[PDB]
RNA sequence: GGGAGACUUGAGUGCAGAAGAGGAGAGUGGAAUUCCAUGUGUAGCGGUGAAAUGCGUAGAUAUAUGGAGGAACACCAGUGGCGAAGGCGGCUCUCUGGUCUGUAACUGACGCUGAGGCUCGAAAGCGUGGGGAGCAAACAGGAUUAGAUACCCUGGUAGUCCACGCCGUAAACGAUGAGUGCUAAGUGUUGGAGGGUUUCCGCCCUUCAGUGCUGCAGCAAACGCAUUAAGCACUCCGCCUGGGGA
C-alpha cells in the first residue's frame, strides 16, 4: 500500500457539529472505498495567506491514510471534496 | 567490445613506450605470452613476468630504454587483423627494416620470428611487425 | 512488483537459488512484456515507455536464441511453459 | 464507431454508417411500444404544412420517461437499444419495484448501472436531480423548463449543457447552442451527456437512404416558376435578383431573425447564440 | 551553511511554514541556493514544499 | 573454423540503495493579458526617430470591485537534471521506461555492430471535430521612401492550443556513427559509495558514473582536439571522389 496524507480546508463559518459530521462523512468515504484511515486530526485554524473562495480564514484538517494504489479511495475523496462546498481546498500527497 | 586482444596488447606497449612508462600490465593469454617472450629474447623489452589471478592471469612488461632514455621499440604494427587475416607462404615471409626489425609469425611450429620461420622454411600468420 | 518477480523466479529456477539463468530471465522478461503491453494499449502515445518494451523484447529474443543454440531441449521446454513461438 | 463501406457501387461510394456496437439488443419492450403514424407534414386540415416530409420506414413509438420523477427506488440499466424516433439511443431500465421504463442513454452508460433520481442521488451519469442540487460546472442533459413537465432540452445525440451558477430561484445554464439562460431551480436534469456522439459524422451516401429516413426531395426556389416562388422564373440560371433571398413566402432567408421580439423568456435569457 | 543539513532533517513537510519562511524573501519569492548556502538536493525539496504551501494557502504567492 | 569440456573479467539477473522538467492519463493553483458588468472620473489615451492611422464626450485611458475564458508556468533556475534523438520546467495523483552506485548470490560469452526493414522524429503544413486569451503569416490602414508589394505604427485571419490521423523534413549541430581498450595533470559542479576525522553540521582522503573549464604527450593545413580526443589501436555500419547544370 501507499501512504497518503490529505490536508483539506473546511470553511470557517461551518458549525462545530456540522464540521464533525463533514469529517465523519469523508472518513467514511475513504474507508468504504477501501482505504484505511490511520489518523485524522483538526490540525489548526489559520488565516489564509491569500483569499480562497472569498475566505481569508479556514480550518485545516489532516487525514493520514494508507490504501492500495489501484484502489479508488483517493480519487473518490477528491471527487466528492471537489463537489462539496464545505471544503475550500484539499491536497493529497504521498508520504514515504 | 574488444575484438583483437593482440592488437590491444601491441597498442598498450606502444602507448606506454610513447610516454616512456617503465612498465605496463595486460590480461594474460597464450598468444600474448608468446609475443612477450619473443620481445624479451629479441631485446626489445627489458623483462616479462606473469601474475596468476582468478580471471585469466596478468602479464607485466618492463619496457627497455637505452642510454639517454632512448626508446628501444620504434613502433609496433598489427598486420593480421580479424577483419582481414594475413597469411604468408614460406617464401613470402617479409623483412622488417631489412632485418633491423622483426615480424612475429604464428606457424604450425609455434609463434616465431621471421628469421626463424625462413630458417625452417615454413609460412604462417603474420601477427605483427616490430622495430 | 518484487513479490510477483520472486514467485516467477522460484517457479522457473533451474535449481535452488538460481536467480540468473536463461529460463528465469526469459520468464521474468515475458511477464514484464505482457504487463507492459497492456500499459501500451492503454497509453498508445507513451512512445518513451514503448522504447523500453522493445528493448526488453530484443533482450528476451537474444536469450531465446542463446538458449536454443546451447540446449535445444531446454529451449523447447521453456517455450512450451511460457506459451511462446 | 463509424464504418465506411467500400465503394462497390456508385451509390455505396463514400457512404458511412454506425456499427451499432453499443446497441445490446434489437427487441424493444412490448409494454412501452406505442403506435405512430407518419403525418408526412400534413395537419388536421390535410394541407402540407411542412414541406419535404413523408414516406420512409414504418416506426413504433417508444415511451421515454423524460420526467425521471420516480425517486423511491433504483433503476438498473438492462439494455441499450436503437430508437427510430430520435438520434440518441435509449436505455431500458428496470426499477426494483418491477416498473419498466425507457430513458435516454447518456454517454458512457453501461448495462448494470443502478441509476437513482431525487435530491439525494449522487452526481453520477444517468442520475436525475433538481437543478438546485447539481453542483456548478456539471454537465447535464434532458433539462425540463417547467417543474414536473419532463425533460425538454438537451436530448439530441451527443448534446450536453453545463451548469454555470445559481441566482434567486433560477439556475444559470449554458445550453448546447451556446446560449446562456436562467432555468427554474426546481427543474430536473440528468447528469452526463447524451450518448451516440458519433451520430453527426454519418454520411448518408445516397438519395434512397434519405427517403428511408422520411425526407422528401427539396426543390430549390430558383428553379420554380414566378407564381411558385419569389425566386422562380427568369431565362436560364438566374441569380437571386432580389434585395435578399427569401423563403417561398417571402421571409428573408439569410440573417433575418425570427424570434418574437416581445418574448416573455427574454427576461430569463442571459446571453443569446444562434 | 546548509541549514537543512545542519538541523539534520531529511523530510521537508510543507506544513512547517516556520521552516519554509526562512527560505523565501520579502514579496514571497524563493531564495537562490547560492544565497542561502544550501545544496542542490535540499533546494529542490524546499522548492516543492514551498509551492505546495502556496497552493494550500499556508504561504503567499506574492507580497 | 568445427566438435567435447572448463572459466568469470564482457553481458545480463538477483539483492541493497540514489537522482531526475523521462513518458502517458486525469485533475488542480497563482500572477498577468484581453473581454464583459458595475462605481468613480474627465479629456485625452496609445504610439514613433518624428508622426499619423487607431481608441475616446455614444464618457475613453486610468482607477476599484467582481465575472468569463484561453494560453504559458515568474521567483526556484544552476556550461543544473533527465531522455537514443526530436525534446522535457506550476502542483497533485494514477500508469510507466531508462539510468547510476554498491554487493558478489546467480547464468556462464548469452556480446558489438547491423544493409534491407520497423519505430520514433522541432517547426511549419495537411484532414476531421473542437477551442481561441495573448501572439501573429496573409491582409487593411498610417508612416518612411525616388519607389517600399519591407523594415516602423495601429489592427488582424489561418496558425499557434486540444483529440485523432497524416506528413517525415531542419545549421534535426558537438556541423564530430556505434562499441571496446590504452595514453600526464589541474580545477569546478550533479548523483552515489567507502574510510579518517569531526559531538553533529561539517572538513580531509579514496572511488564510480555524469558534467564543465584549463592543459602535457600525441595529432592537425591551420584553426584547434587533448581520459567527454579530432591521440594510440581493433570490429561493424553510413558516407565522399573538381565547380556548375542539380
Ligand atoms: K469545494
Ligand atoms: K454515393
Ligand atoms: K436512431
Ligand atoms: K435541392
Ligand atoms: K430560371
Ligand atoms: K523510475
Ligand atoms: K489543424
Ligand atoms: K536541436
Ligand atoms: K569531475
Ligand atoms: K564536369
Ligand atoms: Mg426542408
Ligand atoms: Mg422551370
Ligand atoms: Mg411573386
Ligand atoms: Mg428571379
Ligand atoms: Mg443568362
Ligand atoms: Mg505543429
Ligand atoms: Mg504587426
Ligand atoms: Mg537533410
Ligand atoms: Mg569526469
Amino acid at each position: 500500500d501507499t501512504k497518503y496524507e490529505i490536508m483539506y480546508i473546511i470553511r470557517p463559518n461551518i458549525d462545530e457539529e456540522a464540521k464533525t459530521a463533514l469529517v465523519e462523512r469523508f472518513d467514511t468515504i475513504l474507508k468504504d472505498n477501501g482505504a484505511e484511515v490511520i489518523e485524522s486530526k483538526d490540525w489548526e485554524k489559520r488565516r489564509l495567506a491569500y483569499e480562497m473562495n472569498g475566505f481569508r480564514e479556514g480550518i485545516y484538517h489532516i487525514v493520514n491514510v494508507t490504501s492500495p494504489s489501484t484502489a479508488g479511495a483517493i480519487n473518490e475523496f477528491d471527487r466528492l471534496a471537489k463537489i462539496n462546498d464545505d471544503i475550500i481546498r484539499h491536497m493529497i500527497v504521498k508520504v514515504e | 567490445v574488444m575484438t583483437d586482444p593482440i592488437a590491444d596488447f601491441l597498442t598498450r606497449i606502444r602507448n606506454a613506450n610513447m610516454v616512456k612508462h617503465e612498465t605496463l600490465e595486460v590480461p594474460a593469454s597464450k598468444i600474448k605470452r608468446d609475443i612477450a617472450e619473443i620481445l624479451k629474447r629479441e631485446g626489445f623489452i627489458r623483462d616479462v613476468e606473469y601474475i596468476e589471478d582468478d580471471k585469466q592471469g596478468v602479464i607485466r612488461v618492463f619496457l627497455k630504454y637505452g642510454k639517454n632514455e632512448e626508446r628501444v621499440i620504434t613502433n609496433l604494427k598489427r598486420i593480421s587483423k580479424p577483419g582481414l587475416r594475413a597469411y604468408v607462404k614460406a617464401d613470402e615471409v617479409p623483412k622488417v627494416l631489412n632485418g633491423l626489425g622483426i615480424a612475429i609469425i604464428s606457424t604450425s611450429e609455434g609463434v616465431i620470428t621471421d628469421k626463424e620461420a625462413r630458417a625452417k622454411n615454413i609460412g604462417g600468420e603474420v601477427i605483427a611487425y616490430v622495430w | 512488483s518484487q513479490e510477483r518477480k520472486n514467485e516467477i523466479i522460484k517457479e522457473y529456477a533451474r535449481h535452488e537459488g538460481d536467480t540468473g539463468s536463461p529460463e528465469v530471465q526469459i520468464a521474468v522478461l515475458t511477464e514484464d512484456i505482457n504487463q507492459l503491453n497492456e500499459h501500451a494499449r492503454t497509453h498508445k502515445k507513451d512512445h518513451h515507455s514503448y522504447r523500453g518494451l522493445m528493448k526488453k523484447i530484443g533482450h528476451r529474443r537474444n536469450l531465446l536464441a542463446y538458449l536454443r543454440k546451447t540446449d535445444i531441449q531446454r529451449y523447447r521446454e521453456l517455450i512450451q511453459r511460457l506459451g511462446l513461438r | 464507431a463509424i464504418k465506411k463501406y467500400k465503394p462497390t457501387t456508385n451509390g455505396r461510394r463514400n457512404m458511412t454508417s454506425s456499427d451499432f456496437a453499443e446497441i445490446t439488443t434489437s427487441t424493444p419492450e412490448k409494454s412501452l411500444l406505442q403506435p405512430l403514424k407518419n403525418n408526412a407534414g400534413r395537419n388536421n386540415n390535410g394541407r402540407i404544412t411542412v414541406r419535404h416530409q413523408g414516406g420512409g420506414h414504418k416506426r413504433q413509438y417508444r415511451v421515454i420517461d423524460f420526467k425521471r420523477n420516480k425517486d423511491n427506488v433504483a433503476a438498473v440499466v438492462k439494455t441499450i437499444e436503437y430508437d427510430p424516433n430520435r438520434s440518441a439511443n435509449i436505455a431500458l431500465v428496470h426499477y426494483e419495484d418491477g416498473v419498466k421504463a425507457y430513458i435516454l442513454a447518456p454517454k458512457g452508460l453501461e448495462v448494470g448501472m443502478r441509476l437513482v433520481s431525487g435530491p439525494e442521488a449522487d452526481i453520477k451519469v444517468g442520475n436525475a436531480l433538481p437543478l438546485e442540487n447539481i453542483p456548478v460546472g456539471t454537465v447535464i442533459h434532458n433539462i425540463e423548463m417547467k417543474p414536473g413537465k419532463g425533460g425538454q432540452l438537451i436530448r439530441s445525440a451527443g448534446t450536453s449543457a453545463q451548469v454555470l451558477g445559481k441566482e434567486g430561484k433560477y439556475v444559470l445554464i449554458r445550453l448546447n447552442s451556446g446560449e446562456v439562460r436562467m432555468i427554474l431551480a426546481t427543474c430536473r436534469a440528468t447528469i452526463g451527456s447524451v450518448g451516440n456522439e458519433q451520430h453527426e459524422l454519418i454520411n448518408i451516401g445516397k438519395a434512397g437512404r434519405s427517403r428511408w429516413m422520411r425526407k422528401r426531395p427539396t426543390v430549390r426556389g430558383s428553379v420554380m416558376n414566378p407564381n411558385d416562388h419569389p425566386h422562380g422564373g427568369g431565362e436560364g440560371k438566374t441569380p437571386i435578383g432580389r434585395k435578399a433571398p427569401v423563403s417561398p413566402w417571402g421571409q428573408p432567408a439569410i440573417g433575418y431573425k425570427t424570434r418574437n421580439k416581445k418574448a416573455k423568456s427574454d427576461k430569463l435569457i442571459v446571453r443569446r447564440r444562434t | 551553511v546548509d541549514y537543512i543539513a545542519a538541523n539534520h532533517i531529511e523530510y521537508i513537510d510543507y506544513k512547517d511554514t516556520e521552516l519554509l519562511k526562512r527560505f523565501i524573501s520579502e514579496r514571497g519569492k524563493i531564495l537562490p541556493r547560492r544565497v542561502t548556502g544550501t545544496g542542490a538536493k535540499n533546494q529542490r525539496k524546499l522548492t516543492i514544499a514551498i509551492k505546495r504551501a502556496r497552493i494550500m494557502g499556508l504561504l503567499p504567492f506574492v507580497s
